[PDB]
């Protein structure tokens, strides 16, 4: 029993965490083989970050202006390019610790775990969600740059975020592994904003059968409502649009507690309408909307309490 | 005022 | 900026973490050295839970009445002892993996990151408290008996937790890493309960103070308060008292944000009387507890967001 | 009723 946002284990990617220097800007890389990834604004000096042409600054710098350092072991740079948003430092040594991986670029509303880390050493872990405008709202500092978020299946890890910047309200932007940012947002210090957000329809519902299939049900009721006027009372609490594949989606968690989905969409209609009035819900006061229909499944017992 | 980290 | 719970690197655990076997009873052991360290009730049937002696179940074992299986490699059991309610198993391989470490005995309100574990294969870490009554909320399924709780001061290890059993109230509780149990929890399928909870007064102060250098100062007031009349609201409330020596935990967050103690508590002694009016205090509507003063120091800027 | 894990 029991629902906490969880990570996963974070050792297959500790053993890819590398220091990248450049002059005297320090950030993080990743180690996958021999090659050494990070954001390209490594190659910038805080007067170069307000209008940098990166293209420019790059032709100026040879393999030998990239200092990478593994724990206390320093790796040589044998050639470097550029990928969008990323460097790729080809170094001498093929990382020994190198986990099967791939690149994925996630959707919004997706989750993933971010292993933050300083000066190529990790110092915490922790799960978040892609929003719908683009941004995490993770926990960041100055050094931060070059951290990684992913996804383990088996004993795959799959990579699909490396951390860029902050924007002003607090949450923070970045690229997938090919360098290209999520959203609309630029590698340069200029006037940014995160666009106005959404909660994410499809992973509350997810949650509220987490709540179900852990035994409880208070917050259902005997209604059911259309896809669309569900979704007429989604606009007016700014929740995403509901669509037939979300429903689809919820398929497997529908049938593992027999709540149909359209009727869990007139409980959330209910909770949305009236309010929680003083109750939790798996012990939280508001709906929860971090974790997916897969966060459930592989959390949650496969045998719902009746 | 995007901030890189 | 930004503020969550954020978990340590869980690397150097996952290789530690092994499965255990006796009979058909299955679950994880922890591998430092030449020692397995697992819950002694992995020499239980289903029938022996209820009432086990486990001094007499104990003595009818043999060392290959115990299977160690770390990865996919078979370990040899050449020595047994119980150690309270933890069984400590002689193997003949010391880990390579094994890391600096040390076995601690937290205290109630503290802190620890969870490396949920299954057949000796770990599946998620997540953070947690360890609550006044003695049990944490974690999120465990049957089989994650032997999963541990730790903290990483450098690169030491210091292992606080290991899993045990799940109260009625899906709440749960272990031992620390010499068997004994926290709280008055016996290890037998007996009705047993979790004492009344309290919120842990110190961490909501190091978390308003988290609030504060992050740059938010919209809870704060004009008045302060004596440490008396702030005990007799939190009697009310059922906040822990607060004394003279969690006042000097909090001196240096005092320190860098220039709020005096007993003027924040004033400020917590506002927010329970009066609520939060529909506001949010670093991304959350309720009074968060599970932060400890230094995890607070840990994670935010060393810098006030003045 | 204290369930072992």
């Amino acid at each position: 029993s029991g629902f906490r946002k969880m990570a996963f284990p974070s050792g297959k990617v500790e053993g890819c965490m590398v220091q990248v220097t450049c002059g005297t800007t320090t950030l993080n890389g990743l180690w996958l083989d021999d090659t050494v990834y990070c954001p390209r604004h490594v190659i910038c000096t805080a007067e170069d970050m307000l209008n940098p042409n990166y293209e420019d600054l790059l032709i100026r710098k040879s393999n030998h202006s990239f200092l990478v350092q593994a724990g206390n072991v320093q790796l040589r740079v044998i050639g470097h390019s550029m990928q969008n948003c990323l460097l790729r430092l080809k170094v001498d040594t093929s990382n020994p610790k190198t986990p099967k991986y791939k690149f994925v670029r996630i959707q919004p509303g997706q989750t993933f775990s971010v292993l933050a880390c300083y000066n190529g050493s990790p110092s915490g872990v922790y799960q978040c969600a892609m929003r719908p405008n683009h941004t995490i709202k993770g926990s960041f500092l100055n050094g931060s740059c070059g951290s990684v978020g992913f996804n383990i299946d088996y004993d795959c890890v799959s990579f699909c975020y490396m951390h860029h910047m902050e924007l002003p309200t607090g949450v923070h932007a970045g690229t997938d592994l090919e360098g290209k940012f999520y959203g609309p947002f630029v590698d340069r210090q200029t006037a940014q904003a995160a666009g106005t957000d959404t909660t994410i329809t499809l992973n509350v519902l997810a949650w509220l059968y987490a709540a179900v299939i852990n035994g409880d049900r208070w917050f259902l009721n005997r209604f059911t409502t259309t896809l669309n006027d569900f979704n007429l009372v989604a606009m007016k609490y700014n929740y995403e649009p509901l669509t037939q594949d979300h429903v689809d989606i919820l398929g497997p968690l529908s049938a593992q507690t027999g709540i149909a989905v359209l009727d869990m969409c007139a409980a959330l209609k209910e909770l949305l309408q009236n309010g929680m009035n003083g109750r939790t819900i798996l012990g939280s006061t508001i709906l929860e909307d971090e974790f997916t229909p897969f966060d459930v499944v592989r959390q949650c017992s496969g045998v719902t309490f009746q | 005022x995007a901030v890189l980290x």
